[PDB]
């Protein structure tokens, strides 16, 4: 319930999309006998997410990282509402529901 | 009398990444944080420049309680117990004896943070190990910025336990070793441009940080407005201020500058020869 | 449909500080002083530079905005080394010119001049006849119209020249001319109608500037 | 409400449109039976994006970019309003919206 | 159980899990010697959770935290649930938890 | 005592792409970045200097530790465990083995273009036909001259007579960068700024400066030339040659200027001598 | 020991349209940017010069795993592996496929037209089928002298024979662009600056210059007489040919300028033939 609640869910299921996406990226760069990442890709993903002094270098971080994910849905149907929260809102809370997005991806996979 | 000597040193403009954060992942981050405007600048710890003028101390003789290895990266101490008397590190900069003559000591030097004069906006140099094979340890990032750095000092000379010892510390001042910092591949002098000191007896100084930038993408460096307003006002005694250094051209190209109280103080283009003055009214003033 | 050959349109991009809604002699002498070439020229037109309207009499430049000439395509060489890659300064500000672009010039069945000037001809009467004159003297058959403000009264802007200390004035009017065909469309295009060609004024523009125009 | 969000949104639109018609325009670009990338065209117009360092970089493109878009009735009735916006404002934030215009275009087509 | 038992019990056993991969990852940096200190990690993560001053801190602590940790089925089983509670809850009451969950551990045998 | 070479090296003049950054998609992009008056110029890093410095440390039969295969394009360790003692490399420019630290006597700075970067992409088109990942491609590249700033504490070396093979590389400097086959821009110095004092403060760090924001001119920069005519750096230990000798001389009251007492020579050769002559003497070589 | 061949070439005045930037809408522009004085110059790639020189390293029948057809324009490989010690190509060109990759001896930089670009474009109706129309489309032309500097490194050709194909293919050059050469221009060179050195450093990179800026004759720049006269060139490592040689002798006090004693010769092809004897005498050919 509650619109800002609803919004902040749903990012989180905006940023889950994107970090399948460059996971899939990802697996498809590697080929070989070369074990595909899971895990330090994650790590890399805590530390450039860490790595954001002040807000233009963060949102210039998560719109890019977004785009990367290429196709999502969650995005899809809420243009004004996602594209409002990221433009407003601190940085560091957005940083903070990043990471917790990070954290519950991985039932997907 | 209780004299102390203010000042706010400017260094050069040129590409520094001296002073690093915590390691984090494999980007090597400046020490930075919001100065000025909510702007981010990058930041040089004060302990670097502590550090830097102890090993200026060391190299140039004199004795010194801690010496560095400079060979093994290790400190040694020539006596365990720490003698202000004698060592000029211990009478300058303090110690602190805290596992179980005095054992701690205030020291006759206060420096504080050394702040980039140009906001850093991005400046990330890449780096590879190169050769043909990958591994963990082939691409890092390190950051960087070009900008002049500018830190404020201040030095209560009658706390000294032999008052001679400000002038070897001025000097180290001038001629500074290099701050701690990537020095393989960020080179970057220390040694001040533009200086603006104060010789007086009493502990209000107001000229913590008087230097302002213009452009902020420049190395163009000027005088604070409030620093020349508080001067004109008939605050900060013009006979206690010895200005000298690249700052000295600007002063001097300003209007009415003859007119100004500005013009009074002891300002010297040459910064051994404001130096070598300061120095002289120093060693009058405290009988040396 | 039809290109017209020996002449391009080429066209620098411009930027710099907001600049007088009426140039005019401002960017011919400006020109000038980087070009001495520039002067000595006769069949070259400089197009009215294109952006938006800000306050006072100032026009603001945009990316879009470009400094335009028409010009034989023969005689490119003998501006194009002191144009291209060159600044120029109008009042205090430098205004910066990049590699030009070859525009063709294109044939329209309606054209467009934002501002003609006839020597002496200050009514709307006496101007039409003036116009269909030269248009007689060029071999150009087709219908004139003037355009119109809001309204509905025929335009006339006025053209400042700061020569010496003196500043001079010289007015004319923007008209609308359709039925050319496009052969001698392009011949107008080409030479143009009236009077200080490299003012700024007097050289043809298809009719969606004219509608453009009439808006504001 | 607090139109600076207002002027945000259509700006998303327009970018939105502008990068839809250059889509079209490459699918009339390409022939015969290859496969016209979708995602490829995506990452293609990031990629150009972040090519760029400041002000004439990115300020030239992301205008060429608008106006190869081709017919944008947005636009159209948003020219001024648009075009101060651009003028104004840091690049940077610029670019931050056009990401995230990329990001939330897809549901058109 | 009520429903905001269920969530608490849940968000200790997320703790709990993200603890277990922080102390591995200490374990797996830490080999050398006779044996890499236990105490003294339950220590450093008291110190740094009683650092935290204000929610936004120690928010972006906790999800910092909780990502290191790996997996966590836990929170893998109830992103909604978790998110919600920790972006609402009040910032003590969650450090509290944390530090009932940090007490309540049992090192793996 | 304690003897530092500090010294500011100007580059010809030539199309440039030696330092690219991350390499993905279409265009190689220059390593560049923010500088002096707030334009963007492109960058050349240190490391890639040292890389260089030590490649011809290697050519020149100097033993070295690390060996450049040039096959296998790969680094090759002599010895394990590093001895500055004997090996060139080690002693010059130290290492890290995580003694097993050293700090190097060679400090080298960022190599900065003199003119702004403004353009130049070139096409990298390949052939004909089969228009793969190797076909249309953009390649940056930079018609200017580099400028860096280096510095060496000659004491710190552990053999005092490697500073002279430092000072020959630095003069006959091999490829830096990569775009070698279609950019070939030698790095050899054409205009030289060397101090030779005792003291820790250097004030020649990047004195070089455009006359025209497009044009292959360098000159002094007037805030180099106000401190020597000050009084600041002594021009007995001031060592200037290159192509900026004809500049000087052509400058107004040159022979009452101070600058006129410096070590000034046109040919570098005959500079270089007479700094490694003067080197020898003071390091008892 | 490590010897180079650094030259720069100059070709000779005509019409000159060669590899054109994109072709965007109907006009065909060509690759030009900025140069000294801050003036736009036509430049020409360095990859069309080092296809050329592969051209005429294929057609004078020694063996190269490239072998261009000519007619279905296609680049068959001979070998899919890459063999520098039989296969000239790779000896001198090097490969990558991405010892699966070679550096190559030859190293090269972009063709500078001498004279900035003065903007002429010539008008040209193409072909088509649209009931036998012909549409209008702009051509840009510069008529001018290219310089390129190209430097070679004998040591690491692992035939030391192969430099000699090499100068002969330099002065020889076939057709560069193919068919984007609208007109004809030859790009063999009309005069030389070559410098047969055992030394990295090079000061002969841009040696030339114009008098005027529309001129159909070439000067040495001031620089490089400077550089020869105060003696950081060694005469003896300089080789000078070709029309530049006739302005050169008319110069005053050539006798007694340093530039006399370098290796100078009127006609190219004799200075050739004595920088090839030097060298097969110098790499014990």
């Amino acid at each position: 319930n509650s619109e800002e609640d609803k919004q902040y869910l749903i990012f989180i299921k905006v940023f889950q999309q994107a970090m399948k996406g460059n996971f899939a990226k990802i697996y498809a760069k590697t080929e070989e006998g070369k074990d595909p990442p899971i895990k330090k890709k994650v790590e890399r993903l805590r530390a450039e997410l860490n790595y954001c002094y002040d807000e233009l270098s963060f949102k210039e971080y998560l719109s890019d990282f977004l785009v990367r994910g290429g196709l999502n849905k969650y995005f899809n149907e809420h243009q004004e509402e996602i594209a409002l929260l990221i433009k407003k809102s601190p940085w560091q809370e957005i940083r903070i529901w990043s990471l917790l997005a990070i954290a519950s991806y991985k039932p997907k996979d | 009398p209780n004299y102390y000597l203010y000042g706010t040193v400017l260094t050069r403009y040129g590409l520094a990444s001296l002073n690093h954060d915590i390691r984090r992942g494999n980007k090597t981050i400046l020490q930075k944080g919001y100065w000025n405007n909510g702007k981010i600048h990058s930041f040089v710890g004060s302990s670097a420049i502590r550090w830097a003028l102890r090993f200026y101390l060391q190299k140039q003789g004199y004795l010194v309680n801690r010496v560095w290895d400079e060979e093994e990266h290790i400190n040694r101490l020539t006596s365990e117990d720490f003698d202000p008397e004698k060592f000029y590190d211990d009478d300058i900069f303090g110690f602190a004896l805290l596992e179980s003559t005095p054992n701690q000591r205030m020291g006759a030097l206060g420096m504080n943070m050394a702040v980039s004069l140009t906001p850093y906006d991005g400046a990330v140099k890449l780096g590879a190990k190169s050769g043909r094979e990958k591994d963990s340890t082939s691409l890092h990032f390190t950051e960087y910025h070009a900008t002049r750095y500018q830190y404020y000092f201040g030095i209560d000379a009658t706390h000294l336990k032999d008052f001679s010892r400000i002038l070897p510390m001025i000097d180290g001042i001038m001629n500074l070793p290099k701050v701690g910092g990537s020095s393989n591949i960020f080179n970057y002098p220390f040694c001040p441009d533009s200086l603006v000191f104060q010789w007086t007896n009493h502990f209000a100084s107001y000229i913590s940080y008087c230097f302002e930038y213009c452009d902020p993408k420049s190395k163009e460096a000027k005088l604070s407005q409030e620093f020349i307003d508080e001067v004109e006002c008939g605050q900060i005694d013009p006979s206690k201020l010895w200005i000298g250094g690249t700052i000295v051209k600007d002063l001097q190209q300003l209007d009415n500058f003859e007119s100004s109280p500005l013009n009074k103080a002891h300002i010297y283009r040459n910064r051994n020869e404001m130096i070598e003055a300061l120095k002289t009214v120093i060693k009058r003033d405290l009988g040396l | 449909l039809i290109q017209s050959e020996e002449y391009v349109d080429l066209t620098f991009k411009l930027r710099g500080a907001p600049i007088p809604l009426d140039n005019g002699y401002l960017t011919y002498a400006a020109l000038s002083r980087i070009c001495p070439p520039l002067h000595e020229l006769k069949s070259i037109g400089i197009h009215p530079i294109a952006g938006i309207p800000t306050r006072n009499n100032l026009l603001e430049l945009t990316a879009q905005s470009r400094l335009k000439i028409r010009i034989y395509h023969q005689q490119i060489p003998l501006i194009y080394p002191y144009l291209a890659g060159q600044a120029f300064h109008i009042g205090q500000n430098f205004y910066q010119l990049d590699i030009p672009d070859y525009k063709p010039l294109i044939s329209s069945e309606s054209v467009y001049s934002r501002l003609v000037i006839i020597k002496g001809f200050q009514d709307s009467t006496n101007f039409i006849e003036a116009v269909q004159r030269q248009m007689d003297n060029l071999g150009i058959q087709g219908k004139i119209e003037l355009l119109t403000r809001q309204d509905g009264t025929p335009q006339r802007r006025q053209l400042t020249i700061n020569k010496e200390g003196k500043q001079f004035k010289v007015r004319g009017f923007g008209v609308k001319i359709s039925e050319l065909n496009p052969e001698d469309s392009l011949t107008l295009q080409e030479q143009g109608i009236g009077g200080k060609r490299k003012m700024m004024c007097g050289i043809f523009v298809p009719a969606t500037r004219s509608k453009e125009e009439e808006e504001t």
